[PDB]
RNA sequence: CUCUAACUAUAAAAAUCUCUCUUCUC
RNA sequence: AGGGGAUCGAAGAUGAUCAGAUACCGUCGUAGUCUUAACCAUAAACUAUGCCGACUAGGGAUCGGGUGGUGUUUUUCUUAUGACCCACUCGGCACCUUACGAGAAAUCAAAGUCUUUGGGUUCUGGGGGGAGUAUGGUCGCAAGGCUGAAACUUAAAGGAAUUG
């Protein structure tokens, strides 16, 4: 099996409790996603965040597998988990996709859009299900970001965490993309925390984006 | 009536999309640059095309709009997005090294085997009424 | 026509043969 | 599961569910209750024989305008009067 | 004739690339086929005929706007089937497009064995149906060189199949003949869909051809 | 059809064709056959697209 | 066929309803088929507030309110425009037409 | 009311192995369920069932492995003479190369090919495939 | 299948659902078969070296499929307790 | 990541209609 | 038949609207509406879905009951109740999503587990019209109810949905 390198290293698990991956899952539960652990009496779930990180691992098993990058295609349509997804595409070869998906993007061969992949990453089910409906119609595995209260219909290995954050999401992208950069050996070794930060990963506000520049123009 | 329709709209945003360090504010200079960068049939469509342009560079000089993209703008907007903070906004670098759960995940990283100084605190399970 | 007035209708012609036939038995 | 019953002892109201049943088609009504020797002009037969009486003509129906040539025949098995078709462009004159 | 054949999808790259030397490739891993000339590479003698042409119209303001449904079968008649449905305004144009769809809509079929296999297989494995519509066909398999006892489309539907006997039943309004049709094709691409104890044991899944030739497509 | 072809071999932008007439039939009908594509107004109509119109006598 | 499979009656388990009789054309109506509609308004509008403010012993009058549920029928919720007539996927909605406001 | 529990057993089987599951919980546990379900095991469309004692009728679990296709009671037990035995297997099995017309004889439970084998029969219980 | 005297008639043996054990229909364009890459000591995946499951189209549209998948990696030593066997 | 407010309100009368419906194949 | 007798209102009386209007709008208005006995047994008596039994899919609520909470306000110092909050369960009228199932579809979580056809069982239908008519029984004071054809005629009548 895999060495004992690949368990959940205290750091990494550390982040992934700070950005509140565990924290937030619903008040509600759905019973396909065992991922659920200890009910907090706030009436908020929490998730077994050692059950995400295997998610994560398999997620980059699965994606190192593609013998050619660009067929890993990442969608995000929901403000909070575009910008990750171009870094992401940024970092690993993969083809991102950002805010809308215009359908018949994968079925249809004539758009200048049409990319035919082998293998489908989303943030959210429940706001790209065109993505999953275009995967299922055009047979592609659909490796999505799922919370304990999205539907998982068409949708293969489903990383849990949260989806209402601005911090899990950037967090889960950056942990994917660093165990598949391990895996496929361009970093070198798995210790070292890969110096660029989680907070590239994060959504920004053009307020604050502007807020940023002011303070970056002020002198 | 006058709604300005398809061709002069794309025209103008391809002609800012490939030109804009050339064009200016002025209808009569983007009138003359109409005129030697791009082969307009007629001179009424050329009038159009330059009056259209001439809006959307101000729109663009108010600030930034939809749609139209040019290269110092797509510049500025990668170098907005590779901003990333010196200082560390996880690791607990704030509420000195101390992070708040409450009993549930501090099981679950008991359960994890794991060491992972935490802060327990009660989530007062009485919800609010809304 | 309705099913109401032409069930109505055989009625009434009823009315009269029953009439009839009890003037006659 | 069905309306009908199932059970291995069921064969009698299965059956009489049949026969009562066969009652509302129309060639099986019209062979049991012998419709046919009684009420129709021959009595299951598929010929007869007969005298003119008139020699008269129909009009045909709406989509089709024409007249026609019929007679009208007293049957001599029984009496009863049936209009008959003479089937040709000039077989009227033919017969008298 | 005049074909370049530009590819578009990957599938087609690799098929015109001569990587894929069978259908029973493309079958396999469930590909997704979108241009019919991978089907004319595969299949170079698929014959076909025109089941039917039907006028069908459209109720407009001024006059009555009418197409026609050409239905298209086509075939090999060694396992191999397609049924193209188009409506088109010029007939020879809605019989081109028919042919295409048909070709796109290949499907194999499993040919069986009434009892006793003696020689290549020369019925249906087992009975099997489908239902378009109303339209339920009942496929059975029948003895050696018993002919096709079906409806004349039915009936060329199989010769086209290459299965020789077969009994079948249809209820329904079997009138329509694109329902009929489409049963009928459910059923005969449903005779790969039955589990039977000669196809019990387990396979060890065999890599898609797009993943080990996956260099030869994305055109650079 | 095969006019159509020909002309649209010939480098033409679009060529369109109109029969009106007894087609097999005893009541008028037209047909059209069209390809590429044909403008209607303006000048256009006089400096790119030229027409012809022609009378043919049948049995 | 069905074009409601609430049946418009909005009953599903009684079998009678005690009717009830309309605003405008006195139409016995079966009490749930009898749309409802609860006018709370002003029992002076805000075309005269001003008016009776300034013309009003008792500084700071509270101004009562006046309330009514009407319950009309169904053809002249039709009518009297109460009720519209909704795209038969619209009809699916049964939520009150989004906060007239907020 | 329960009638033939032998029906329940195989709808019960039907609909889990339809959705795709790999085991069913059938409650009443007859002798006639075990004998049925032991003849499956012996021919390959099932698993590794399980009795389960209550005191109370018992129950069974029964294990599957995705190879069967539908199971399926013959509700009235016709009296099926030897000869009627191929007509039932023709109107019933889908294939003269498989399936199995489940049918209790005076020599036991036992599926179509052996009780010809024997060369006796009795009632027909029902069909697998 | 098999001819009398012991040679393949049939065209294609298809696969089967690797977590319910059905065949996988020719035009089931629905079903998905994922690769998972081996690792070697340092976790470095090795190319060419995978392990595949074919998840079939019925279990993807009703929801089973990331289940199935964990159940399955879990049994060929890919995951750890990730699925439980007792719900 | 925090909320429950505004409002109305018309029904006059209007009946009837004859022909005749015509192929889609590379 | 006996009692009552407000309202509203078959018949009727009119006043309007109209070409006519003994119809709709309006005003009066008997029988009736309300009852105690005795009849009547029919309704779009509708969920147009027979009953009993099993299984199959996710999401909340709602009613009746019962379990647990180191739960919250309650106040009778504390507690016991009650009232809520959270979780679960049984039963009921129901509802949202979906097809992976069924249908000719509208649609149905049953109208599913039906050509891969059998859990038990009752009633009904065999194109439309004639016709729920006649006749013969039977019930009823009467009204009418139950049972209930044929001769003959007809190539359609009808269901759902699509474009005008
Ligand atoms: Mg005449
Ligand atoms: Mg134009
Ligand atoms: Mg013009
Ligand atoms: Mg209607
Ligand atoms: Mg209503
Ligand atoms: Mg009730
Ligand atoms: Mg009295
Ligand atoms: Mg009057
Ligand atoms: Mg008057
Ligand atoms: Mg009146
Ligand atoms: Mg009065
Ligand atoms: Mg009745
Ligand atoms: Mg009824
Ligand atoms: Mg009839
Ligand atoms: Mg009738
Ligand atoms: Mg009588
Ligand atoms: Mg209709
Ligand atoms: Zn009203």
């Amino acid at each position: 099996s895999l060495p004992s390198t690949f368990d959940l290293t205290s750091e990494d698990a550390q982040l992934l409790l700070a950005a509140r991956v565990h924290l937030g899952a619903k008040n509600v539960q759905v019973h396909q996603e065992p991922y659920v652990y200890k009910a907090r009496p706030d009436g908020v779930n929490v998730i077994n965040v050692g059950k995400t990180w295997e998610k994560i691992v398999l997620a980059a098993r699965i994606i190192a597998a593609i013998p050619n990058p660009e067929d890993v295609v990442a969608i995000s349509s929901r403000t909070y988990g575009q910008r990750a997804v171009l870094k992401y595409a940024a970092h690993t070869g993969a083809t991102p996709i950002a805010g809308r998906f215009t359908p018949g993007s994968f079925t249809n061969y004539i758009t200048r859009s049409f990319k035919e992949p082998r293998l489908v990453i989303v943030t959210d089910p429940r706001s790209d299900a065109q993505a999953i409906k275009e995967s299922s119609y055009v047979n592609i595995p659909v490796i999505a970001l799922t919370d304990l209260d999205s539907p998982s219909e068409y949708v293969d290995v489903a990383i849990p965490c949260n989806n209402r954050g601005k911090h899990s999401i950037g967090l889960i992208w950056y942990l994917l993309a660093r165990e598949v950069l391990r895996l496929r050996g361009a970093l070198p070794d798995r210790t070292q925390p890969w110096a660029i930060m989680p907070d590239l990963y994060f959504y920004r506000n053009p307020e604050e984006i502007e807020q940023q520049t002011a303070e970056e123009e002020a002198v | 009536g006058r709604v300005r329709t398809k061709t002069v709209k794309r025209a103008s945003k391809a002609l800012i999309e490939k030109y804009y360090p050339k064009l200016t504010m002025d209808f009569q200079t983007n009138k003359r640059l109409c005129d030697e960068i791009a082969t307009i049939q007629s001179k009424r469509l050329r009038n159009k095309i330059a009056g259209y342009t001439t809006h959307l560079m101000k729109r663009i000089q108010k600030g930034p709009v939809r749609g139209i993209s040019f290269k110092l703008q797509e510049e500025e907007r990668e170098r907005k997005d590779q901003y990333v903070p010196d200082v560390s906004a996880l690791d607990l670098s704030h509420s000195n090294d101390v992070l708040n759960v409450d009993t549930q995940t501090a099981e679950l990283v008991n359960s994890l085997g794991l060491k992972l100084p935490l802060s327990v605190s009660s989530v007062s399970a009485v919800r609010d009424r809304r | 026509m309705r099913a109401k007035w032409r069930k109505k209708r055989t009625r009434r012609l009823k009315r009269k043969r029953r009439k009839v036939r009890a003037r006659s038995k | 599961g069905k309306g009908k019953p199932r059970g291995l002892n069921s064969a009698r109201k299965l059956r009489v569910h049949r026969r009562n049943n066969r009652w509302a088609e129309t060639t099986y009504k019209k062979r049991l209750l012998g419709t046919a020797f009684k009420s129709s002009p021959f009595g299951g037969s598929s010929h007869a024989k007969g005298i003119v009486l008139e020699k008269i003509g129909i009009e045909s129906k709406q989509p089709n305008s024409a007249i026609r040539k019929c007679v009208r025949v007293q049957l001599i098995k029984n009496g009863k009067k049936v209009t008959a078709f003479v089937p040709n462009d000039g077989c009227l004159n033919f017969v008298d | 004739e005049e074909k370049g054949w530009v590819p578009v999808t990957k599938l087609g790259r690799l098929v015109k690339a001569g990587k894929i030397s069978s259908i029973e490739e493309i079958f396999l891993h469930s590909l997704p086929v979108k241009e019919f000339q991978i089907i004319d590479q595969l299949l170079p003698n698929l014959k076909d005929e025109v089941m039917n042409i039907k006028p069908v119209q459209k109720q407009t303001r001024a006059g009555q706007r009418t197409r026609f449904k050409a239905v298209v079968v086509v075939g090999d008649s060694n396992g191999h089937v397609g049924l193209g449905i188009k409506t088109a305004k010029e007939v020879a144009g809605a019989i081109r497009a028919g042919i295409i769809i048909a070709k796109l809509s290949v499907i194999p079929i499993r040919r069986g064995y009434w009892g006793t296999n003696l020689g290549q297989p020369h019925s249906l494995a087992t009975k099997t149906s489908g239902k378009c519509g109303s339209v339920s066909v009942r496929l059975i398999p029948a003895p050696r060189g018993s002919g096709i006892v079906a409806s004349p489309a039915v009936k060329k539907l199989m010769q086209l199949a290459g299965v020789e006997d077969v009994y079948t039943s249809s209820t329904g309004s079997t009138r329509t003949l694109e329902n009929t049709l489409k049963a009928a094709f459910v059923a005969i691409g449903n005779t790969y869909g039955f589990l039977t104890p000669n196809l019990w044991e387990v396979q060890a899944l065999t890599p898609s051809p797009m993943d080990v030739y996956a260099d030869y497509a994305t055109a650079s | 059809y095969g006019v159509v072809r020909y002309v649209m071999e010939s480098g033409a932008k679009g060529c369109e064709v109109v029969i009106s007439g007894k087609l097999r039939a005893a009541r008028a009908k037209s047909m059209k056959f069209a390809d590429g594509f044909l403008i209607h107004s303006g000048q256009p109509v006089n400096d790119f697209i030229e027409t012809a119109t022609r009378h043919v006598l049948l049995r | 066929p069905k074009k409601r499979a609430s049946n418009g009656r909005n009953k599903k388990g009684r079998g009678h309803v005690k009717p009830v009789r309309c605003v405008n054309c006195s139409r016995s109506v079966p009490k749930d088929k009898a749309i409802k509609r609860m006018a709370i308004r002003n029992i002076v509008e805000a075309a005269a507030i001003r008016d009776l403010s300034e013309a009003s012993v008792y500084a700071e009058y509270a101004l009562p309110k006046t309330y009514n549920k009407l319950h009309y029928c169904i053809s002249c919720a039709i009518h009297a425009r109460i009720v519209r007539v909704r795209s038969r996927t619209d009809r699916r909605i049964r939520a009150p037409p989004q906060r007239p406001r907020f | 009311t329960r009638t033939s529990v032998l029906a329940d057993a195989l709808n019960a089987i039907n609909n889990a192995e339809k959705t795709g599951k790999r085991q069913v919980l059938i409650r009443p546990s007859s002798k006639v369920i075990i004998k049925f379900l032991q003849v499956m095991q012996k021919h390959g469309y099932i698993g590794e069932f399980e009795y389960i004692d209550d005191h109370r009728s018992g129950k069974i679990v029964v294990q599957l492995n995705g190879r069967l296709n539908k199971c399926g009671v013959i509700s009235p037990r016709f009296n099926v003479k030897i000869a009627d035995v191929e007509k039932w297997t023709a109107n019933l099995l889908p294939a003269r190369q498989f399936g199995y017309v489940i049918l209790t004889t005076s020599a036991g439970i036992m599926d179509h090919e052996e009780a010809h084998r024997k060369h006796v029969s009795g009632k027909i219980l029902g069909f697998v495939y | 299948m098999e001819n009398d005297k012991g040679q393949l008639v049939e065209l294609y043996v298809p696969r089967k659902c690797s977590a319910t054990n059905r065949i996988i229909k020719a035009k089931d364009h629905s079903s998905v078969q994922i690769n998972i890459a081996q690792v070697d000591e340092e976790g470095r995946a090795i190319p060419g070296e995978y392990v595949t499951y074919a998840l079939s189209g019925y279990i993807r549209a009703r929801g089973e499929a990331d289940d199935s998948l964990n159940r399955l990696a879990q049994q060929d030593g890919l995951l750890k307790n990730v699925w439980s066997y007792s719900r």
